[PDB]
């Protein structure tokens, strides 16, 4: 019977302490990306030092980065640009390339 | 932890009147919470960042409050606000809960209409016996009873049971159960509960032989 | 829309661990924190502890560290807390909530009926209980049914196949020293009409498949 | 550039202690915040990285705190190994930027400075300049203070002090100013002295000689 | 195991430029960044530039652009810094520092020394700092060797052919207006000792291949 609208502010904006009232996010400094109660806005990424800027902050979408340059994203870690592997070691070949998204792929040569 | 205080624990008031909850707590506290909890049901969130309702919420009900005391206040009662209603804070880690003020429903005093039950013939086939008394239809909860066998005042061998609010008459019901094994209830004979309660005024005693 | 799905009523025995699930729709778990809260029967609400759904970071509270496990699925919506190492103490409603102090509202989960006890489950042994055929109150007699050493809860009880709903009070069941629980139903009935009406009670015991119907008369 | 502030610029402290060493960013740099320990002339040393993730290899003592503005580094209980500079660099933005680094200096018992002077040499007299020596040696605290005094007369900018690092046994200071003057004027002048004061003295304490 | 040998200590006169090296082993140049750190004698440390060696892709910090310029030699495994239009600004410490990743450094070179003056090689003039005889007893006897006007750094100083080791204070040098380092060293002696021991400094200025021995006695 309810919506998914219903109860909530719409994206782009935030709700009013007040409980009631919707205030719009600011374009550039802050962002909001569906249907929401929040009491604020949230704060637009900036792209560090060792990234790239995809897209830039609207109000309804976050910055867009990565990494680039000749390096990736780790997921284990906390989600930062390492340096990529230039080159597979003895034994192995390499089967996949840097990407934004990923280290090189090693895979052995069928040897052992 | 901030340590929130409600007080009072119950209150017993009839419709239409105004009741002020209180909720102390044991630092400052920037916003206090409010919910409402009845019976069988999960928490309603009811009033939100001290003094604001939450939708679909009653005029008649406001929060209040500033640093360590806080206050819940509905303007005049009605059928739908008896429940227990907790208040919560968050902002200092970690959260933390009042522990609840149950809202019960005043009557005029009503004496009860006690009965004695007694272990019937197929628990005696068994080995177990228990004995039944049963106060009924009455007003306030506050009762209490004393299990008498051959005079003698028995303590830790019953248990009570209390139903909620009648949502008709708004009155109580209590059974205390006397369990005790065939070798102890064969032995003696005269059994009684004596029942105390402000409506009689003295003693009601009911009784049987076995 | 918003709704808070949490799993079916557990019954397990101490030092047996459980896992409650908590399944989310309607918005962005996200958003903040998912925590849980535990309420012991009529009693308080406890914090137990809180998720961070974005880090899957977990904060408890001093009382449960070490003993319990909160998790989330954001790809399923789903949270989830592990409990551990039982007691009896730890009989009590387990809920799962949504709130914080950078959203506004809060939701709230319908709760998970958690009992934790040696006993295994058992039928109850249903017993009358008559009135007195002497009429000392004038015009209204009293009549009951006994319901002893069953478990788990609940029971449903009815009487006449429910035709008798009003003077009916089914009390709240009590725990005894042995593990099992014991309930009784009363009826106030018209003392002139005892004679002729038979009265029955039925007794509805659904985790031990086991239904009773029991005559109550008088003498 | 970003600028990192640390503070503050020193910390008298001896082994045992927690120490805390602040580190502000003018901007926020969100995790992007690098402590390394450089020890007195050896090449700097990683201690933590991103905040707060320790790096292998090292104390378990040292631990790392921090986002947007405000970082701290804290070493739970200090060693000998441990009193050197600490350094702050943020990575988020280019140019990378240090902190001015924390000197951490072992602190101790008050100690006056043995004083001595020391005239120059009759080789130094021949070639034509002429430098006396005064020494300050094994006090507590780094601070203190010299007047030459030729012929009860204030010199200045005729000297040059120079100063050890603490002492790994002591960890005292020791000090040594150097007045430098040609022939042509101490020759002329006879009653040479040093007027050392410092915290450990009270008073100011004056060593001294005379030519020949 | 990983190693960043960098080149000698360079002295060198304003307006003359320089190459410092910086030799990487136990590990492939282009699997990190490489960057270069600049460090005033006793200052802060800061960061020049960065080149990604794989690309030979260099990023340096404004104020240095111009006059510092990175580079790397994949095939020798060694990454170069070229130094030009030398001020006696430029007086410092330059690091060539690793990383795995951009944003921090995982391991640092030794370093190197480069030192920006008009002035040449020199070696010292040794003095020695006898003890007054009028003085004695109080706290102890004290005894020093006098080394002026020598360049470039460094000297190395010890006593009595490294016998004496405890007691000992080699201060820092220090530059004196005429553009020459002047240094002393110390030793605090019993003043009973005195008269029987005899006491030698030796001084050693390898840039100058100057080897001084100098006896120290009252006078």
């Amino acid at each position: 019977r309810s919506s998914p609208s219903e109860g909530l502010c719409p994206p782009g904006h935030h709700i009013s302490e007040d409980g009631r009232d919707c205030i719009s996010c600011k374009y550039g400094q802050d962002y909001s990306t569906h249907w929401n109660d929040l009491l604020f806005c949230l704060r637009c990424t900036r792209c560090d030092s060792g990234e790239v800027e995809l897209s830039p902050c609207t109000t309804t979408r976050n910055t867009v980065c990565q990494c680039e340059e000749g390096t990736f994203r780790e997921e284990d870690s906390p989600e930062m640009c390492r340096k990529c592997r230039t080159g597979c070691p003895r034994g192995m070949v390499k089967v996949g390339d840097c990407t934004p998204w990923s280290d090189i792929e090693c895979v052995h040569k069928e040897s052992g | 932890d901030i340590q929130l205080t409600q007080s009072p624990s119950s209150l017993s008031a009839s419709v239409g009147d105004r009741v002020t909850i209180t909720c102390s707590a044991s630092s400052s506290v920037s916003y206090m919470y409010w919910y409402q909890q009845k019976p069988g049901k999960a928490p309603k969130p009811w009033i939100y960042r001290t003094s604001n309702l939450a939708s679909g919420v009653p005029s008649r009900f406001s929060g209040s409050g500033s640093g360590t005391d806080f206050t819940l206040t509905i303007s005049s009662l009605q059928p739908e606000d008896f429940a227990t209603y907790y208040c919560q804070q968050y902002h200092s880690y970690p959260p933390t809960f009042g522990g609840g003020t149950k809202v019960e429903i005043k009557r005029t005093v009503a004496a009860p209409s006690v009965f004695i039950f007694p272990p019937s013939d197929e628990q005696l086939k068994s080995g177990t016996a228990s004995v039944v008394c049963l106060l009924n239809n009455f007003y306030p909860r506050e009762a209490k009873v004393q299990w008498k066998v051959d005079n003698a005042l028995q303590s830790g061998n019953s248990q009570e049971s209390v139903t909620e609010q009648d949502s008709k008459d708004s009155t109580y019901s209590l059974s205390s159960t006397l369990t005790l094994s065939k070798a102890d209830y064969e032995k003696h004979k005269v059994y009684a509960c004596e029942v105390t309660h402000q409506g009689l005024s003295s003693p009601v005693t009911k009784s049987f032989n076995r | 829309q918003v709704q808070l799905v949490q799993s079916g009523a557990e019954v397990k025995k101490p030092g047996a661990s459980v896992k409650v699930s908590c399944k989310a729709s309607g918005f962005n778990i996200k958003d903040t924190h998912m925590h849980w809260v535990r309420q012991a029967p009529g009693q308080r609400l406890e914090w137990i502890g809180r998720i961070d759904p974005a880090n899957g970071n977990t904060e408890y509270d001093q009382k449960f560290q070490g003993r319990v496990t909160i998790t989330v699925d954001t790809s399923a919506s789903t949270a989830y807390m592990e409990l551990s190492s039982l007691r009896s103490e730890d009989t009590a409603v387990y809920y799962c909530a949504r709130w914080g102090t950078n959203v506004y509202f809060a939701y709230w989960g319908q709760g998970t009926l958690v009992t934790v006890s040696s006993a295994s489950t058992k039928g109850p042994s249903v017993f009358p209980l008559a009135p007195s055929s002497k009429s000392t109150s004038g015009g209204t007699a009293a009549l009951g049914c006994l319901v002893k050493d069953y478990f788990p809860e609940p029971v449903t009880v009815s009487w006449n196949s429910g035709a008798l709903t009003s003077g009916v009070h089914t009390f709240p069941a009590v725990l005894q020293s042995s593990g099992l629980y014991s309930l009784s139903s009363v009826v106030t009935v018209p003392s002139s009409s005892l004679g002729t009406q038979t009265y029955i009670c039925n007794v509805n015991h659904k985790p031990s498949n086991t239904k009773v119907d029991k005559r109550v008369e008088p003498k």
